[PDB]
RNA sequence: ACUGGAACCGGUACGGACUCAGGGAAUCCGACUGUCUAAUUAAAACAGAGGUGACAGAUGGUCCUUGCGGACGUUGACUGUC
RNA sequence: AGGCUCGGCUGGAGCUUCCGUCAGUGCAGAUCGUAAUGGUAGUAGCAAAUAUUCAAGUUCGAUCCUUGAAGACUGAAGUGGAGAAGGGUUCCACGUGAACAGUAGUUGGAUGUGGGUCAGUCGAUCCUAAGGUACUGGCGAACGCCUUGUAUCAUCGGUGGCGGUCCCCGCUUGUCGAAAGGGAAUAGGGUUAAUAUUCCCUAACUGAGAUGCAAAGAUUGUGUGCACAAGCGCGGUAACGCAUUCGAACUUGGUUAGUCGCUCAAAGACCGAGCUAGAGUUUUCUUCUCUAGUUAAGGAACGGACUCCCUGGAAUUGGUUCAGCCAGAGAUGGGGACGUUGUUUCCGAAAAGCACCGCGUGGUGUCUCGUGCUCUUUGAACGGCCCUUAAAACACCAAGGGAGGCUAUUAAUUUGCACUCAAUCGUACCGAUAUCCGCAUUAGGUCUCCAAGGUGAACAGCCUCUAGUCGAUAGAAUAAUGUAGGUAAGGGAAGUCGGCAAACUAGAUCCGUAACUUCGGGAAAAGGAUUGGCUCCAGUG
RNA sequence: GGAAACUCUGGUGGAAGUCCGUAUCGGUUCUGACGUGCAAAUCGAUCGAUAGACUUGGGUAUAGGGGCGAAAGACUAAUCGA
RNA sequence: UAAAUAUCGACUCGAUUGCGAUAGCGAACAAGUACCGUGAGGGAAAGUUGCAAAGGACUUUGAAGAGAGAGUUCAAGAGAAC
């Protein structure tokens, strides 16, 4: 029902032991493997998120 | 159905127990008027709506 | 086609038997008897069906304990006592 | 249905297979041990 | 008694797989069938595929080809260059006396 | 030929009901049922089948000797050879990365 | 196992039964596959892909519910409905 | 005149004059209500689904019931063998006179009397799907409704120590809903009038258990039986293999996911060559035709494409599939690892079943091979398609982790045997031209599995084998009209609103094929030739 | 074959809301049969489709001025402009 | 915050210028029964031997139904559906 692919990202749990999965639509050029930072001081890079 | 449920299958078997031809020594009851079974079911003709 | 042709898909029971009245009315997809508003806490009757109400009112049935209660009732429910003893 | 056939007949059972007949009638197949003689168990309890 | 069952014989069947085995009841008067139903053209391209590749095996491995002139064998032969086994043989023959 | 009935209640050729046919002593052609198949696991990075694990149904999985569920190794059972080589060789390096950063 | 060929033979005939489009030149309508008035209308009617336009940036748009509240919406203009 | 009196017959218990007064007070109709009955009239009619005949049996009585012989039909996408929904005793046996079976009836799904459904392994039971319905909360005059959602929310439970408790770890969620989804585990032979994966025999498997027995743990290295030291296993370069040489909380994973197409393999079915045993045919021919020559679940041992590992370094590029495709990110070659499907001169197991020969309970055999564009089912490996991407829960298993636990002839702990138990409900039969729905024993409708030989492309049409039927009220005769089939001289649409209806064409091989066109089609265009049997020739492994 | 661009020939391959056709799903014509019928919609021949917008079982959801509708005022238990 | 007031729905009673089995309650009787519809619901027909069964022994034809005699009875032409 999605004409745009879904990105699975995992993240790690900062204050307990345990992995949490984030579903997001895929920008173009993310790739499996792929490193993606989110926050205030993440750089400008394809696929981060940061504040506009 | 050959898979039925239990209260079913006793319903089905009172009803058997119903369909029955009227004991011929209650004909000889003083003031007796029933000559026959008058409820009796065939199975093909009158259905029982379970 | 409606009618001889339609009538041989007929073979998926609707209604079946109500634990509370005993009539096969019982809904089997809404649950609910379609006589006495069984699983209904209380009782499905309707003044515009006065023989409804006829067939399926007290007294239609045993009245078991209510005849128990007009019994004891003529005595004025004695209890804790005992015809006098006495024999044949 | 065991413990009930070896308090009333003194017969042990190595199986019991139970069915409900058309008329809501349960019916019981007692089997006894080896030991016993079901001819001899029916003589005494008066079927037969 | 169980009586006997009945025959039903296979007896006509067999003589006349005996006389199509000769080659009778084939005509074209006999064949309902398109010539690709009756054999298709598929099963034939791979039978004869098998059966090239083979031979280009069996040469390579008792060493009456090098690797080069296998290869390009077995591509012409995928390219349908060659009918049959004979074909083959022959166009084999007459490469190996020119080298 | 001879011909077959089912010998359950289901009449539907769903999954839980395929079949095969096999010839008895008696001479006669029946119906005997097959299960389910179980399924060679995989790698958790990587997709690959892992070897040396015996397939069997989830709960007939405990049935098997202890060996056919395992392989002698790190993560054996959970992760392919080549994927604990990649493992081994990113910790190592990304740990001495790491400490090549911290001196400078 | 299938393919091609040759001689000979008969007879009203050889896909010997059986199975299976008659063909062509044009005009009108609808592009096509599809759907429909069960039991008088299967069509040129409806749908259709394609085209255009309208509104909506969420504190929103279109709807339902007596009310609470809810659907599109696990949605966000390459979307949603009309 | 409305009506009345008397007579005769029937009948068996009430009725009546006159005076007042009252009224549910007078029928020919209302397509009036209700019950019954006529002419039509022994009339319409009992005509789809090819079909019956002979002899005998039983009987008061036979087209119809039963036996035998013959002749036909369904023709394996059946008129066969079984199930789901539905039916509810219609199942089986013995009686049957009336009713019913639109003729008949000795027969019956009728009728009267009895009998019949046996489970740890087949299902339900258990999990959740779409969805339903509760709690709170809100609304509602109210019965009650709305939401299944951070709306509401103080919703708990897990290891360990102590022995209820304390430490630590997390954060919250109901409950129903599938005898076609997921799912612990059984097969063969026999037995009944009727039950069979249930009963009997034989042979297994799964789960929950405490106890008992046996074996392990329970040894190694060094030095000289002794001393010291040594943990919780070994082998292989590797893919991995072998034993039982512990281990929690927590965390992360595994447990085919669609559809279509091609190729290959296994089993079953089919088909051949013998060799036995029995039948069939033999004016004549045939080493002839038909039938039986079977092997379950569960084990032991082997086998297994794909994938993976080691060596080594490839252009003069190679390997390779029907098709793909693969390789300096390591090909070819050489050598190895793994594994589901499966197979066996093996157990089960020939003491079974089958076929035949004898006796009044015995015996003989049940054997060697082949074959395939063959089908069904299973499995393997790929490819094509999507603005379509093809469940969820439970449950089991694995890994990381190392909190903890026993202390080198002790112990913790696994291993194997022996033992006990596995509740409840369904289980008969039909499943349709007569057991269901259609008022019925109704040419209608109603979900699925198994599927022989010939001809042939074929599960087409036609014929046949196993199995099953001849059930459709019958006999005579063959007028008119009819319904449904088959023909017709010469002409050939003059018929008719109209070529309505019917006829014409057609399979396969070779040749040939126009305008137009969105270049894909039109196209099987149009239109020609050949086709049988027999005896041979050539090609294709 | 060509200087190149690229072109031609023969195979392989097996796409398509492709075609003929069985099961199956429909119901065009005979305006055939029947029309106090087998049947309150059936029967025969002839016909449309037949690998997808396919055909279907069960479980679920939608209830009357409401539902549902590839749209006929169609269907919503032989009842539908309520 | 009792009484005077309402009311036969329930239990128990007494009456009538009412009906007399198509009437009177739907129901004088195995009546809210048989039967019908998936369901809400719809819904009948059906009184009478004789004082007393004394309900026709026995003979006879028929397989039987049944008939011819006979018997019971005030009476069976009151013989069971009387």
């Amino acid at each position: 029902g999605r004409g745009a692919p879904l990105a699975i990202i995992a993240f790690r749990d900062p204050y307990k032991y345990k992995t949490v999965k984030t579903t997001v639509v895929a920008a173009e050029g993310m790739h499996t493997g792929q490193f993606i930072h989110c926050g205030a001081k993440a750089q400008i890079q394809i696929g981060n998120i940061v504040p506009v | 159905s050959a898979l039925k449920k239990s209260f079913i299958k006793r319903k089905l078997a009172k009803k058997q127990k119903q369909n029955r031809p009227m004991p011929q020594w209650v004909r000889m009851k003083t003031g007796n008027t029933m000559k026959y079974n008058a409820k009796r079911r065939h199975w093909r003709r009158t259905k029982l709506k379970l | 086609t409606k009618g001889t042709q339609a009538f041989g898909k007929k073979h998926v029971k609707s209604h079946t038997l109500c634990k509370r009245c005993g009539k096969s009315s019982f809904h089997i997809q809404k649950k609910r008897c379609a006589s006495c508003g069984y699983p209904d806490a209380k009782k499905r009757t309707y003044n515009w069906g006065a023989k409804s109400i006829r067939r399926r009112t007290t007294g239609t049935g045993r009245t078991r304990h209510l005849r128990d209660v007009n019994a004891r009732f003529r005595n004025g429910f004695r209890e804790g006592t005992t015809p006098k003893p006495r024999a044949q | 249905i065991k413990r009930a056939v070896h308090a009333l007949y003194n017969v042990k059972a190595v199986k019991v297979n139970t069915l409900i007949t058309p008329l809501q009638q349960k019916k019981a197949y007692v089997r006894l041990a080896s030991d016993y003689d079901a001819l001899d168990v029916a003589n005494k309890i008066g079927f037969i | 008694i169980r009586k006997p069952v009945t025959v039903h014989s296979r007896f006509r069947a067999r003589e006349y797989e005996e006389a199509r085995r000769k080659g009778r009841h084939t005509g074209y008067g006999k064949r309902r069938g398109t010539a690709n139903a009756r054999m298709p053209e598929k099963t034939l391209w791979i039978r004869r595929m098998r059966v090239l590749r083979n031979l280009l095996r069996r040469y390579r491995d008792a060493k009456k080809l090098d690797k080069h002139l296998y290869h390009e064998l077995y591509l012409r032969a995928k390219g349908n260059n060659f009918k049959n086994k004979k074909n083959l043989i022959e166009y084999i023959f007459k490469k190996k006396t020119e080298n | 030929s001879l011909r077959v009935t089912y010998r359950r209640r289901l009449s539907y050729n769903t999954t839980s009901n395929k079949k095969r046919l096999v010839k008895t002593p008696g001479g006669r052609l029946v119906v005997q049922y097959i299960k389910k198949r179980g399924q060679i696991p995989k790698c958790r990075d990587t997709g690959v089948k892992l070897h040396g694990i015996t397939p069997a149904r989830p709960i007939a999985l405990r049935l098997l000797k202890r060996n056919e569920r395992t392989v002698t190794r790190a993560y054996g059972g959970c992760l392919s050879p080549n994927a604990v080589k990649e493992r081994i060789t990113r910790a190592f390096l990304v740990e001495e990365q790491k400490i090549v950063n911290k001196v400078i």
